[PDB]
């Protein structure tokens, strides 16, 4: 059924304030190795 | 308390524009005189570029 007279972005009305931060540490195990430049810091 | 001196030649200075035409003015004059060498600078290699190395320690820290 085609509705368009309804809001369909109820979702962030729950949101609490860690919801960025867990949501990237669960996306933290699909992502790939990052590149190193060879030293641990510019300080190094 | 003034400084008072007895020397005439304490203000004396003479331009030139060569070393050349110094050493000889000395030289006709009587004048014992050593010469120093010119201190030029060095030119350096300027790089906008190199304050954000990828991996040289010549990364700013802040900017």
């Amino acid at each position: 059924p085609f509705d368009n007279t309804t809001y369909k972005n109820l979702q962030h009305h729950d949101y609490s304030t860690y919801t960025f931060l867990d949501l990237n540490l669960d996306l933290s195990k699909f992502r790939m190795p990052q590149p190193s430049s060879g030293r641990e810091s510019p300080r190094h | 308390g003034w400084a008072s001196t007895a020397d005439p030649l304490s203000n004396l200075v003479l331009t030139f524009s060569t070393k050349e035409d110094a050493i000889a003015f000395a030289e006709k004059n009587g004048w014992s005189y050593d010469v120093e060498e010119r201190k030029v600078p060095k030119p350096k290699s300027k790089s906008y570029g190199a304050n954000f190395s990828w991996n040289k320690r010549t990364r700013v820290s802040t900017k």
